[PDB]
């Protein structure tokens, strides 16, 4: 349930990421694969070599739909509905994994937003994080 | 994750009335129908477009039987399961790519078959033995990831 | 969402429940605790021996709960409105057991319906205790 | 638990630097607040109505150190944490009653406070090994519940 305050908090923090976003989307996940190797089960065809070009677009791609949910906080099912139809239907990512990755993201902002990243801000962010694997979970009947 | 001989025995002793083959094309069977993205792995298989389709498919009764025979055997090496499926796990990891959270979703879609198949004997407590065994296999099924 | 496919399916094994209702709720709660032992954390002053009179009303008490939900399946969140307020502020049970109490229901559920339990059916079923469980996890944060 | 040579090494080096009743009142400060429901163990405690009422609570301030100097003395029996954390596991559960996802909740919490206390210093395999590490840590005070 994103509150209002929750809501301008996600927005000033995504705010500051201004442009490292698909830089943060690749560290995101660089992280994901070494702290929880399972997730790599799902990426068998990638060069998931540190600094691999492979993950560097993914990442980028991978932080773009977030910045766009950041922007539709108010309408996300829609926003991401397209995205919602791939995850659930081709991919068949185990929804269990949604939590790892959001684990991981929190976790890259932490070390790039020394003090934008308030305790009242992680709060705010876990839930954005949260809200976000649901909708992508939803397609999932 | 150590089991007790009390329990450890519910597993391996009630197992006894188990016909592997129809227990697997169904457990195997209710997975793909209850957790639809386990489908993930078999468009190799045919129509998995309905419960009915699903569930009727020989290719699926085919693999489940195979998946719980390998099962049977590990209730044979309880003291040693990691022990038993290492070979058996590198294999799903390294080669098969399976998102091992599929081991717990089947342990449990199978606690559920067993539910349905045995009725009143599936007591809370054999239920439960039944419970560390599926979990540890789940978990020995899982030890070789990296 | 649960589809209307889903709905009848639920309304229907639930009808054979009807009234043993209270008893699927205690054998429930009873494998609860012997299989997932940890849940027990929640009932430090509940007598949980086989047979407790406590567990017993817990279960008519858990069951009556789901009949309510079921009879209300469209109105699901205003339905359980109030209970929602209830584990989120009062007992603030971690969330992870929800998923734990849901499964073992299924299994009594399970094991009580020889016939009644189509996986057609069985899937319909895991499916309503997860919204059922989402409702309830709704005001946590 | 199962750390590595250049793991434990990395391990061992991130904490000379952890500032312990500091990161400490900090994490538990944050758990209280990220996922407000662990709050249930601490009303003897006073205002948690707020993050700030919350970061300034002293009782929390306090209790928190407790929990990490608890924690910093186990980074020493790395080697057998089931061993060093048995009485504690023996008590979260007998007296206390805390729900073990919790210990799993604060480990994730303690990796975001480091994350944020440390910057590019905390890279991904040091992340990776402290992960490996609060992993065994909670694995370790749950060991005996029953
Ligand atoms: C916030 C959570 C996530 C978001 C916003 C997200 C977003 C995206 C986008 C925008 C695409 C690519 C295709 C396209 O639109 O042209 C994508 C692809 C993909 N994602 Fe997700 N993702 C998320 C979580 C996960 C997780 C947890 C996994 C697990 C393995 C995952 C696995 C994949 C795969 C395999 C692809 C296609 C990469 C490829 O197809 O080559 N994603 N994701
Ligand atoms: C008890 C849990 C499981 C056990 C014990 C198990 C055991 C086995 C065994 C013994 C094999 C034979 C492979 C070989 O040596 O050639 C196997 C193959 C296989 N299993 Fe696993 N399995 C489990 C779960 C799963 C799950 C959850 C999936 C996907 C949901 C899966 C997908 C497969 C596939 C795709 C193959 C290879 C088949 C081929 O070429 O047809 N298994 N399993
Ligand atoms: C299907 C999910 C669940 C449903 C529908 C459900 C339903 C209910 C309902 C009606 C009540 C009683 C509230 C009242 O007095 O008016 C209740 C109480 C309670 N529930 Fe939940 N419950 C669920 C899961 C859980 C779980 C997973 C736990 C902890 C593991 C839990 C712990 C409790 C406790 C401790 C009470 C109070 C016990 C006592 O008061 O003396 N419930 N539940
Ligand atoms: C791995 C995570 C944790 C560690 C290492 C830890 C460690 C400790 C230790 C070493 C004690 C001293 C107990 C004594 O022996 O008097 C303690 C007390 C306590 N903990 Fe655990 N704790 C953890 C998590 C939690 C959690 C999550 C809670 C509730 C969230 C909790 C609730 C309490 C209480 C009430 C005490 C005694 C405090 C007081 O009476 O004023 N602990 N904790």
């Amino acid at each position: 349930v994103l509150s209002p305050a929750d809501k301008t908090n996600v927005k000033a923090a995504w705010g500051k990421v201004g442009a490292h976003a698909g830089e943060y989307g690749a560290e995101a996940l660089e992280r994901m694969f070494l702290s929880f190797p399972t997730t790599k089960t799902y990426f068998p065809h990638f060069d998931l070599s540190h600094g691999s070009a492979q993950v560097k677009g993914h990442g980028k791609k991978v932080a773009d739909a977030l910045t766009n949910a950041v922007a539709h906080v108010d309408d996300m099912p829609n926003a991401l509905s397209a995205l919602s139809d791939l995850h659930a239907h081709k991919l068949r990512v185990d929804p269990v994994n949604f939590k790892l990755l959001s684990h991981c993201l929190l976790v890259t902002l932490a070390a790039h937003l020394p003090a934008e990243f308030t305790p009242a801000v992680h709060a705010s962010l876990d839930k954005f994080l949260a809200s976000v694997s649901t909708v992508l979970t939803s397609k999932y009947r | 994750v150590h089991l007790t001989p009390v329990e450890k025995s519910a597993v391996t002793a009630l197992w006894g009335k188990v016909n592997v083959d129809e227990v697997g094309g169904e457990a195997l069977g209710r997975l793909l129908v209850v957790y639809p993205w386990t489908q993930r792995f078999f468009e190799s298989f045919g129509d998995l477009s309905t419960p009915d389709a699903v569930m009727g498919n020989p290719k699926v009764k085919a693999h489940g039987k195979k998946v719980l025979g390998a099962f049977s055997d590990g209730l044979a090496h309880l003291d040693n399961l990691k022990g038993t499926f290492a070979t058996l796990s590198e294999l799903h990891c390294d080669k098969l790519h399976v998102d091992p959270e599929n081991f717990r979703l089947l342990g449990n879609v199978l606690v559920c078959v067993l539910a349905h198949h045995f009725g009143k004997e599936f007591t809370p407590p054999v239920q439960a033995a039944y419970q560390k065994v599926v979990a540890g296999v789940a978990n020995a099924l899982a030890h070789k990831y990296h």
